[PDB]
């Protein structure tokens, strides 16, 4: 039995079945186009019922060239994407097919992309010092071994420079397989990713799969379920540490948006699709580690035009733990880093479970840090030589340790001449220790800047 | 209280067996009148006496 | 039939072999049923 | 069939955008004043193409490919489809090769190289044309060399322009004597929405003719908002139901597939190479209206041109501070990067 | 008493496989007998005679009621109409 | 094989007394489904908001009526739907199983029990929908609900059957001060009879799993879990939990207040329950209004926060108690369900970010928080010690604003500025310290009388602190004066000072100096 | 006669008629619920004439277990309030029904909610000095006779003192009776009202009306035109002067404003009904005095988000005579008017 197309309009394509023939909903369907030069095989997934055994449902190929009255036929099943051991070391499209090779890995088993999270009893809290060579994150919010961890801020700060900069730099120190999944990107960012990754012996130990943006909405929305598909059972079979990246989230949220706009529902406020925030909870259910299985996520999240109040970025929030944010203004002023201590946080952050020493430095930097934000405007206005003497040492102590969170990373190698610079925890604390008791103030204005160690702070102090 | 904790872990590593060891002879004698009961079911089902 | 409902019924009777036996009646919205499979679904489904 | 074209007694050509039930809605191209109920239609059978050949060089046509101030006809050896599939990830290479251009500043600041795509962006009355006349015109002695491998073709698009302004463009690369290796296609503000909305896929498919044969091609975008009012104005106009701003749903996803085809190939295919410099307006240097938005996350870098840094003093008037470009140092010369390093730094600071 | 009460949670782990083979041993026992003790056709018409009791035993109900308010009037009024002008048809008019 | 014995034992009993019924009832089809919703035709006569029932288990309520149609949500599962299935109208208006085992466990909003804890008991089902007490059966309100915070009670009192709101920015520290309240009581249940006792409860919505479980063990730490239960709706959840737990919380803790037994009902977030009503009324397209809201969300609201209230004497004397929480961006209260909201009750708590940023912990806004019953909720004894520092604050906060740069001053302009500062310092504390009253009040009285004025204010604090506990250690008459008589007495403050001028005259924290 | 329901979605309702028996605008119907546990009964009012015999109606009380095909029976007259002397000794909503007791009964007359502001003719060419029993008051801020003054002031600087100076001073000086109207008034401060008006023995000389918010918002816009018509009827009948009080009029409008888009209208001009300055000026234009009689009344508006060109208080401020304001400094000054000269005058 087979049923016929009636309409279609962009990527939304309607189908009608005989009576007991009408599939169930998320069931593939295939159709078949021909032509002299455009020849391929239309895959279809349902989205709903119409009545009248007619069925609504959307495309993951381009419709061009597809004339009415062609047949189509079901198989009853959902998509699938072969799993397994082979899968390490090469690349897959969002039906699965492995782009290297184009008859490799069709002969390992198969699992449904459609899956249920997992139950609330089985919940418990991860807590774990992860500490990184970073300054700014070793300080200010430290990362959490197990849990979430994403970024946030506008076009062009400087996000997936770090997102490379911290794979480098774990995944040389890691026994556990490590997933990459591109959801939006240039084809130029993932072609110099897998150059780069095959410049060392790491390409092996991992497994990538992305989409691109040329492709139609429907496979945009398909590429981050097959990635959790394999790490889920990466995880649950082997019982073995797992990493997972996302290059981005506002992604699928857009191609949702633009499916909903056709499909024949009502919009709402800023022009956003109904029932995003299901969808959202529904997916970010999905990465948990249970009491004897640990999975590490890292997840960037784009905003329009540097605005908190948009609703997206605001629903996405709830579901984060440690989170650090990206500011322009810090940016423009030079900050390569350009990280904002103010407004970010972290949840392990307490005495209760790290040194007090930790906490007092940290409440009196940013205590420092306020008050500057504070008098900037009568400082720009009225200057410097109004205020009094506190006021004053204030603003240098404040220019100092404003100069001093910089740091110089290995990805800037690419930019810039400079090499990497590396420090550990200890040496950090105590630094800013000495910074905030004001020992240091006799330095120049450039002798801070761009600094990796003190020992480096005193060198470039000798050389001017 | 750590220690406690460890002891406790004990008792339930010993209970964790311990119900495997009861259930052993629960599953050899689950099936002695299991006829019956089926039987009284399907007399009630069908409305009269198998 | 006549005497459930004062008007007469009439009759049309589709055979269906899914069912183990008993008999099924549908005179509109309302409906009666007594089926084996039914009963057996129904007893299983409340076991706990 | 899908987006197929059909033919009208009276010479025009149309297609076919959306099927329905028991409807065709189509578009007409060319004048439609000449339409009445009652007339015959026709099917051609073939899906839209344009011509493409090597004799376009040095001469304007229309965005179909039928010259309209030129004299004669073109020789076009082979026609092409529209829609087309973009090269895939394992067929491309990385970028190594300069592309040297005029100004002092863009290079020592945001180097450009064969293969990156670059974005121009700022308000009226600043200068934005000049730039790529004065890229195309410094090309020529590159192409006094008669190198296949130091050669660069270089293609005009204009929309929605005055035909005098189109005719003052032509002028000064008359003067320039660049005329030689280069081409114009030509939507003017007088022409129907059809023109305007499907000329920028002629002048790519143009390009990737060429591409493909190895040889390295130039192309540049004069404006692109003119081209999402268009067809905003088609899609409201076809019932479609509106979204944000009035704009329909889909319209970035149209700009992606303009902007992914240029690329670089891999050696095995041949060292063919395309660039690109789109141009987007704005209003009051404002980034909140979301058109910036969307067409600054698919490029590889930007600059921003302010009026009060033109009236201040400095004539290319670009903002140091903003202005970025991703592909970074690779793309110059050993030399500069020699000499010049982490100058905006010291700007910014 | 948290032990105690994973204890009570280990019988209720038994009270799982309890549930379990009860269920395999219904399911399986009652269809097989269901299925094969009472498959003969002879048996098939005394199980109506059973039915037949029941709707003999149910108590009564009331049946009422067995498409625009002005196009049911207008159709109500053609009828009527109808039957009062088809008195005289013949068997060929 | 005693437990063998048991299990056969019941399930004999089960299988014995199998008993069904054939009895006639209207059954319509499915003719549509998908996002969430389907469309049913065929039942002649359905109650508005009836609890549908599906062939896969699956249930549904029926919320929009037609000529020929009947719309519907699915709670639960969602893809078994499909046309072809036949619907079975049962029972009635849907309820909700109440009764006295519930404590200490985590049951889902429908009522069952997603903990891994076995089966509960049933005392008996109440249906959601019930109208409030009339206007002819409430009190006046005058009893003192203590919550555990210095600045709250001393700024702001709170009393039985009170609707007090706290809205806040993010990453403020509202469930801080929820989860403090919340195990404040632990005093209070240890005594016998149960005036004193107080059955409270929480309701969690659209939050990660991790958090509930991170909450339920820190109240298993604290000890309160004892006389508590939690309500969860996770994210994972359809719209139809997170629309209708709060109506399951407030029913359940209801029936308590209805029996004489004081409760305290919780509300997580009420930003999550507005967006899934626009979900669903959108989907059921209905028309829309400002900021796409339905016309009638603002009746919601008061259909469900307006169930507690005090009780008189004829009907037992019960009481419930709300705490509502609001999450507000950019600083920004002109928002439609803000405002709404804030119209609708009474009293209010802002948490700013910016004191939170540095200084105080708590970081209560002062110059806006406003209490509606105020005096009429306090303790006798507290309210003497009070001494009206709201305007001392209020003018020296005036003040210090002009003095920043300003050395020559009046003498008494310099110690009101000197007292609002040493105010200021004294009023911040850490988390999971709850204070008990007496404590508190000692404290407000050694900061009103200036006894602390020559202390230097970097290290007040910790002085303080050393004194509580000296205090507690070798005295113990004036807790227990103030325990219960309610009221400080003359001799009490001249010990008391006694206590103060011994202890301060061998203090030391940084080149000191004791003085008289 | 009877009709039938035929869908329902929220409050809406709607009816269908026979052919010769359809209603006009603005009558009352009746219908009851069968269910036991939710046995009640549901009063409706005609807003809509869709056509083909089928009237969309709105309910006055929550619709909860009804069901299609139940009878629908017609009152033939408007909503109707009780009037009389035997009024002002209890409390009682828009329904008229005392919720103290069900005691009081159709004893009294009964009288249409909707009326009609006087005509052109008879209005009173001149305005009137109105004096009172305070100092600062009168000096300051002179009362129009039959204006419209509004209070601005919260909680704590002698607002309801002042109210129950004002109502014992009218009662007393020049006779007569004062009504109280809450519009969307929460539970527990009406009893506190009542039992305070109860101690100051002031409670036998006025009439209380509630609003409460758990209603629908049918009977938040009908309570004041109900408290309005019984105020009338006062000063018609008797010939003493009234004196009204409503606590907001910010209420008002929203509860306009929701109807409004219930009905599936189209909104306009910052999210507000179309219409509004039509019900506001048909609920004011029956504040006059004419005949020798005063009908004064006093109002309390909220401003939203501390704007004064929105278009709810602009609209209001357009029939405002004087203005009033309280504050705390005067208060902590520590004096009984706590009025402030500087922030108060007046139109006379
Ligand atoms: N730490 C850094 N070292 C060197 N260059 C940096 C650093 N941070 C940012 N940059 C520069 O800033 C720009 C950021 O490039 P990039 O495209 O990665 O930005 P992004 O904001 O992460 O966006 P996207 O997701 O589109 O990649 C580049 O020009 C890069 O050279
Ligand atoms: N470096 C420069 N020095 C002096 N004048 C300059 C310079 N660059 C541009 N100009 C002048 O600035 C003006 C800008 O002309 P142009 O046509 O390029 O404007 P535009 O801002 O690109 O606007 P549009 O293309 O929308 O008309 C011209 O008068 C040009 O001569
Ligand atoms: N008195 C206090 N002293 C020190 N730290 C505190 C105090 N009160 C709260 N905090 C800290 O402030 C943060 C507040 O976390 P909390 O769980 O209360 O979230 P919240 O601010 O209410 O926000 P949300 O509910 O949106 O997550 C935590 O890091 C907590 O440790
Ligand atoms: N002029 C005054 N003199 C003395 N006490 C006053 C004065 N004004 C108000 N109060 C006190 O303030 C309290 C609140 O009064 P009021 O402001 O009228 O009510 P509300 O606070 O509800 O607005 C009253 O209990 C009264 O005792
Ligand atoms: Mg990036
Ligand atoms: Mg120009
Ligand atoms: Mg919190």
């Amino acid at each position: 039995t087979a049923g016929r197309v009636v309409r279609i309009t962009g990527p939304v394509v309607d189908v009608e079945f005989p009576r007991g023939s009408v599939p169930e909903l998320f069931n593939a369907l295939h159709a078949e186009i021909t032509f002299g030069a455009l020849a391929k095989t239309l895959t279809l997934e349902v989205a709903q019922h119409l009545g009248d055994s007619l069925v609504r449902c959307i495309s993951m190929q381009p419709t061009d060239g597809l004339v009415r009255g062609v047949e189509v036929t079901d198989t009853g099943a959902s998509i699938s994407v072969p799993v397994g051991d082979g899968v390490k070391g090469h690349v897959f499209n969002a039906l699965g097919d492995c782009l290297d090779d184009p008859g490799y890995g069709k002969d390992f088993e198969h699992w449904s992309i459609h899956r249920k999270p997992p139950a609330f009893s089985d919940l418990e809290p991860r807590t774990e010092m992860l500490e990184t060579g970073l300054k700014v994150v070793d300080l200010l919010t430290p990362y959490v071994r197990g849990g979430k961890i994403a970024l946030f801020g506008g076009a062009g700060v400087g996000k997936t420079v770090l997102i490379q900069e911290m794979i480098n730099r774990i995944a040389r120190n890691f026994g556990g397989t490590s997933v990459f999944a591109g959801v939006g990107e240039r084809t130029r960012e993932g072609n110099d990713l897998w150059v780069e990754l095959a410049d060392a012996n790491v390409l092996k130990d991992t497994a990538l799969v992305f989409g691109q943006m040329d492709e139609p909405p429907g496979t945009r929305m398909r590429v981050a379920l097959s990635a959790l598909t394999m790490a889920e059972f990466f995880r649950d079979e082997q019982g073995q540490d797992v990493l997972l990246f996302i290059d981005n989230i506002f992604r699928f949220t857009q191609a949702g948006s633009e499916v909903s706009t056709l499909l024949g529902r009502m919009p709402s406020a800023v022009g956003y699709q109904p029932t995003l925030a299901d969808e959202m909870g529904e997916l970010q259910e999905r990465i948990t580690s249970t009491r004897g299985r640990s999975i590490t996520s890292m997840q960037a999240v784009y905003v329009p035009a540097d605005d908190y109040t948009d609703p997206a970025p605001a629903t996405t929030f709830a579901h984060l733990d440690a989170t650090t944010e990206l500011s322009r203004a810090v940016f423009s002023k030079g900050i390569f880093p350009a990280v904002d201590p103010l407004a970010s946080s972290s949840t392990i952050l307490d005495p209760a479970i790290v040194g007090d020493e930790h906490y007092r430095v940290a409440q009196e930097v940013i205590r420092i840090l306020q008050r500057y934000k504070d008098l900037q405007d009568i400082i720009a206005i009225l200057g410097i030589d109004e205020l009094s003497e506190e006021d004053k040492q204030l603003v240098n102590r404040a220019r100092r340790i404003e100069r001093f969170l910089s740091q110089n990373m290995m990805a800037a190698e690419q930019f810039t001449g400079q090499p990497g610079s590396t420090v550990p925890l200890k040496e950090t604390i105590e630094a800013f220790d000495k910074l905030t008791k004001g020992e240091f103030d006799h330095l120049p204005e450039q002798a801070f800047f761009l600094i990796g160690g003190l020992d480096d702070l005193a060198k470039k102090a000798e050389s001017l | 209280r750590a220690q406690a904790s460890g002891e406790v872990a004990q008792t339930l590593t010993q209970a964790d067996q311990q119900l495997s060891a009861q259930g052993d002879q629960v599953r050899s004698g689950l099936e002695s009148s299991v006829d019956g009961l089926s039987a009284k079911l399907a007399s009630r089902i069908l409305g009269v006496d198998v | 039939l006549s005497r459930i409902y004062g008007r007469p019924v009439s009759v049309q009777l589709h055979v269906d072999p899914e069912l183990l036996g008993g008999l099924s009646i549908t005179v509109g919205d309302e409906v009666i049923d007594g089926s084996i499979a039914s009963r057996l679904a129904a007893a299983q489904t409340g076991l706990p | 069939m899908t987006q197929e074209l059909l033919e009208f007694p009276g010479g025009v050509l149309g297609v076919a955008l959306n099927l329905d039930e028991h409807s065709v809605g189509a578009v007409i191209l060319g004048e439609f004043e000449k339409i009445e109920e009652g007339q015959q239609v026709k099917r051609t059978g073939e899906v839209l193409s344009v011509p493409v050949g090597d004799a376009f060089l040095g001469r304007v046509v229309n965005p179909l490919g039928q010259p309209i101030d030129g004299q004669g006809d073109i020789a076009a050896e082979t026609r092409r489809a529209l829609e087309l599939q973009a090269p895939s990830v394992v067929q491309r290479q990385s970028v190594s090769e300069p592309l040297q251009t005029g100004i002092k500043a863009i290079d020592a600041m945001t180097p450009i190289g064969r293969g990156q795509r670059q974005l121009i962006i700022g308000d009226r009355k600043t200068g934005k044309t000049a730039v790529c006349v004065d890229t195309i015109l410094n090309q020529r002695e590159a192409w006094l060399t008669g190198d296949p491998k130091q050669q660069v073709r270089c293609v005009y698009v204009a929309i929605g322009q005055k035909g005098t302004t189109i005719a003052s463009v032509k002028r000064a690369l008359e003067e320039g004597g660049a005329m030689e290796y280069t081409t114009i296609v030509a939507a003017p503000a007088s022409d129907a929405a059809g023109f305007k909305w499907l000329a920028p896929y002629t002048g790519s498919a143009i390009g990737q003719h060429w591409m493909y044969n190895g040889k390295h091609v130039l192309i540049v975008f004069d404006d692109l908002s003119k081209q999402a009012d268009a067809y905003r104005a088609i899609s409201l106009l076809l019932r479609r139901p509106p979204g944000r701003e009035a704009f329909p749903g889909d319209v970035f996803y149209l700009h992606s597939r303009l902007l992914e085809r240029c690329a670089k190939l891999s050696d095995e295919l041949g060292g063919g190479s395309m660039t690109g410099l789109p141009i987007i307006e704005t209003k009051a240097n404002d980034i909140s209206a979301f058109i910036p938005t969307n067409v600054i996350s698919i490029t590889d870098g930007q600059c921003f041109l302010e009026s009060d840094l033109f009236n201040q003093g400095v004539r290319p008037a670009i903002n140091v501070g903003v202005s970025v470009s991703r592909v970074g140092g690779a793309a110059q010369i050993k030399a500069m990067k020699e000499v010049a390093g982490s100058l905006r730094l010291d700007l910014s600071q | 008493a948290q032990g105690a009460q994973q204890i009570q949670l280990m019988r209720q782990q038994l009270i799982r496989q309890l549930r379990t083979g009860l269920g395999a041993e219904a399911v399986n026992k009652a269809a097989e007998i269901v299925r094969a003790h009472v498959a003969d056709p002879q048996a098939q018409s005394a199980t109506v005679d059973r039915f037949l009791s029941e709707l003999e035993q149910m108590a009564p109900s009331s049946v009422v009621i067995d498409l625009r308010a002005a196009s049911r009037q207008s159709l109500a009024a053609l009828v009527e109409k109808f039957d009062s002008v088809a008195g005289g048809l013949d068997a060929d008019g | 094989t005693i437990s063998a014995a048991d299990i056969e034992g019941a399930i004999e009993d089960y299988v014995s007394s199998f008993s069904a019924d054939t009895e006639r009832e209207e059954i319509g089809t499915v003719i549509d489904a998908g996002d969430g919703i389907a469309h049913v035709e065929g039942l002649p006569s359905v109650m508005t908001q009836e609890l549908l029932e599906f062939p896969g288990g699956v249930l549904g309520v029926a919320l929009n009526l037609d000529e020929h149609s009947v719309g519907a949500v699915i709670l639960g599962e969602f893809e078994k739907i499909e046309e072809g299935q036949q619907v079975k109208r049962t029972g009635e208006v849907l309820s909700v199983p109440v009764g006295d085992a519930f404590l200490g466990r985590v049951v889902n909003p429908l009522g069952q029990p997603i903990d891994g804890q076995g089966d509960i008991a049933a005392e008996t089902r109440r249906a959601l929908e019930l109208q409030a007490p009339s206007v002819v059966q409430r009190q006046s309100v005058s009893e003192p609900l203590q919550t555990g915070i210095k600045a709250i009670d001393a700024m702001t009192p709170i009393g039985r059957g009170q609707r007090q709101l706290i809205i806040g920015d993010r990453k403020t520290g509202k469930t801080a001060v929820c989860v403090d309240t919340i195990l404040n009581q632990r005093e209070a249940w240890l005594t016998g009879d149960p005036k004193q006792q107080v059955r409270c409860v929480y309701v969690a919505i659209g939050q990660k799993g991790t958090t509930i479980a991170s909450v339920k063990r820190a109240l298993e730490e604290g000890g309160a879990m004892e006389y508590t239960t939690i309500v969860a709706a996770p994210a994972s959840d359809a719209a139809g939990f997170k629309w209708l737990a709060p109506y399951t919380g407030s029913a359940i803790g209801q029936h308590w207040m209805y029996n004489g037994k004081h409760v305290l009902i919780v509300f997580d977030d009420l930003s999550k329950q507005a967006d899934a009503y626009r979900a669903i009324s959108l989907l059921l397209r209905r028309p829309p209004g400002r900021e796409a809201f339905p016309g009638d969300v603002f009746y919601l609201h008061s259909r469900l926060l307006e169930r507690c209230a005090k009780l008189s004497d004829e009907l037992g004397g019960g009481s419930m108690t709300g705490l509502p929480i609001i999450e507000t961006k950019a600083n920004d209260i002109s928002a439609f369900i803000p405002t709404n909201v804030i119209s609708i009750t009474d009293g209010q708590c802002f948490l700013e970010s910016d004191l939170f940023n540095q200084g105080v912990r708590p970081a209560i806004n002062v110059g806006v928080s406003v209490s509606r019953v105020g005096g009429a909720a306090q303790i006798k004894a507290m309210k003497e010690v009070a001494g009206s520092l709201r305007l001392d604050l209020s003018q020296y906060r005036e003040l210090e604003a002009f003095a920043a740069f300003a050395s020559d001053l009046d003498a008494a302009s310099k110690a009101q500025l000197d007292r609002g500062a040493r105010l200021v310092e004294l009023l911040k504390q850490p988390q999971y310290s709850p204070l008990a009253v007496e404590e508190q009040v000692v404290a407000i009285f050694l900061g009103t009388q200036g006894h602390l004025d020559s202390v230097p204010v970097e290290d007040v604090q910790r002085f303080e602190s050393e004194l509580l506990e000296h205090v507690k250690a070798s005295h113990s008459d004036i807790f227990d004066g103030i325990r219960e008589t309610k009221k400080l007495s003359e001799e009490a403050e001249e010990k008391l000072v006694s206590v103060i001028n011994e202890f301060k005259k061998g203090f030391q924290a940084s080149d000191g100096s004791s003085v008289v």
